[PDB]
Formats: structure tokens, sequence, C-alpha cells
């Protein structure tokens, strides 16, 4: 599996506005492949239906509901994770969040003991940075190393950012356990404010910029939320198939 | 009191709230359904985006009111 091509595969599902819808639902419980876009649109109509039409819904709730989304961070971290975790069943990301979570700290002692043949993702919730986000970690047999998948409204220390703008070249670009550990762990306390500026930025900002960085807007003291699970790279690649599918299908 | 947060897909939860509430506590009730950080959540009341410092009494938000939980960059 080329895993460059399956990023790439996210931002073209993005860019479509029946691939968006698809993306970009909120069930949780159900299989990200189960979802339908007639239903999807159906639930719309009605939803719009409610509040006496599109012209109202648009005055009343301010956006367009049929217009193609740009996730914030909680929205396509969940939804990315869903589309690598499922194979047979469904993966709720809200209640695995809840039930699985290990801290910053734990998930540094462990990252050195997993397996190598084996391709794992950390669904991030930082507490201190009020963001979600995932980190990829496939096989790598040269040196294990991560992938940053996010997007952010821009209400907190980080200005807003597109998932498929994050994608293109900035997803892709791998990161250290090191710096990982470095991020998440107890150890990001230890940083001065420029430290913690240039971190934050390397891992996290678009144009890799310090002054993109508020550093006021991060919570001191707090820590990060991680639900770390296996998947098979199979499942990433043949979930994105199917919704690619429904598209040329339709 | 029985409200409802309904997001850009139609989707709706039914949340319990006081009138003394924040809408930030709104928020951290929307989190348990939705996982989405309070951070990020848009609430709006119809017309206007709620501040997360006021009351669910400061916005006299009623029983059966729904509140819509937007999920977009702005
Ligand atoms: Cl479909």
């Amino acid at each position: 599996i080329n895993t460059i091509k399956l990023i790439d595969d996210i931002i073209a599902l993005h860019n479509d506005p029946k691939g968006n819808k698809l993306l970009w639902n909120d069930n949780w419980q159900d299989k990200i492949i189960n979802r339908d876009l007639a239903n999807i649109f159906e639930k719309i109509d009605e939803s719009v239906s409610e509040l006496g039409g599109l012209e109202m819904y648009q005055e009343m709730v301010g956006v367009n509901p049929y217009d193609p989304t740009e996730p914030v961070s909680g929205l396509s971290a969940q939804n990315i994770f869903k589309l690598m975790t499922e194979g047979e069943h469904a993966v709720d990301p809200v209640e695995m969040a809840q039930t699985g979570k290990i801290d910053g700290n734990e998930f540094a002692e462990s990252v050195d003991q997993l397996s190598s043949a084996k391709n794992y993702v950390a669904l991030v919730n930082d507490r201190r940075l009020g963001h979600m986000f995932l980190i990829d970690i496939p096989s790598n047999d040269q040196e294990t190393v991560g992938y940053i998948y996010q997007s952010d409204l821009g209400q907190g220390a980080l200005p807003p950012l597109k998932i498929a703008d994050w994608l293109n070249s900035r997803g892709k670009d791998a990161v250290s356990l090191n710096k990982l550990k470095k991020l998440l762990s107890r150890e990001f306390n230890l940083l001065s404010d420029d430290e913690k500026r240039a971190l934050i930025s390397e891992t996290l900002d678009i144009h890799k910029d310090v002054s993109n960085v508020e550093l006021d807007r991060i919570k001191r003291d707090r820590g990060v939320d991680i639900y770390l699970t296996e998947y098979d790279v199979n499942n990433f690649y043949e979930n994105i198939e199917t919704l690619k599918s429904k598209l040329s299908n339709y | 009191m029985l409200i409802k947060v309904k997001t850009l897909t139609g989707k709706e939860i039914e949340i319990d709230i006081e009138p003394t509430d924040k809408v930030e506590r709104i928020k951290e009730r929307v989190e348990e359904k939705e996982g989405i950080p309070p951070q990020q959540q848009r609430l709006i009341y119809s017309g206007k985006q709620m501040n997360d410092e006021k009351t669910a009494a400061d916005y006299k938000i009623l029983g059966g009111s729904v509140l819509h939980l937007v999920l977009a960059l702005r």
C-alpha cells in the first residue's frame, strides 16, 4: 500500500461535494462505509424543513448545510480514525476515547514496545491545546515514526487550518518518536516558552512558524488523552475504495 | 430542562440543562456524546453564537429549544 496515496485519496474525497458529505458525517456508531448519500441528504432536507426552508435555516444557523463542510479538529480526527480502524465492525471513536484512554506519559513509556510488523494510530485529545488530532504510526523498518492528521477551527493557540491544506504536505511529514514524546509527555512542561513555540510550530503549524503559536492560549499544567490502537492498512485502503465507489457508482 | 442540540447533518441529541448552567457546561454535555472539545464547539440559539461564559437563563433558553452545533471552520 502507498500510504502517501491514501492521504491524497482523502483529500480527493474531501474536495468532492458528495465525498465530503460521506467523510464528515457525524454518525459515530455505525461503520463509516455504511454511510449513504441518499439518506444523508434526506436528513438535511428534513432538518432544513423544520426551520422553514433553506433561506430561514441560513438566516437562523448562519450556514448552508448542503454546502461542503471544512471539519473542525474533532470532526476530521474522529472520522479519519474510523476510516483507518474499521474492518469487520464499527468503531465508535467517542466511546473508545472514553474507555481506552492513556495519557502522554503512558504513551511515551509504551510506544517503544509496539510491534514493527504492526500499524498503530493514536487519537489525541490535547487538553492543553483544546485540540484533537491523529498520529498515524504505520509499520516502518528503518525507524518507526508518526504522521499528524489534523484540522483546526483556530480558536486555541493555533490558526484556522483546513484538513486538505494540512494533508497535502504537512500531514506527510514524519515526526520522530523522540519529538512526539516531547510534545505529549510531562517533558513538555519543562520546556521554555520559546522551546514550546518551536515544538508546537514544528509539529502542528502548517508553515512551522513560531509566531503562529499563542502561547497564552495553551492551558498550563494540563495533559493529553490518547486512545492508541492497532489498525490494518488494508482496511484503511479498502474503506477509502468503498467510499470512492459510492461516488463512481452514483 | 430538556433541550435538543442539532448538527449540520440534522443529527439530534437531547441534553439535560439547568437555567444556572453556563454555555460552557452545555458544551461539556455535548462533548460526552459527540467527542468534540468545547473549545471548538459553536452553538447557535436562534440567530446568535452563544458565549461560553453566559448561562442558559441569560439566553432565556426554554424547554424544547433547539440549539445548533456547527462543526465547521468559519
Ligand atoms: Cl451512497
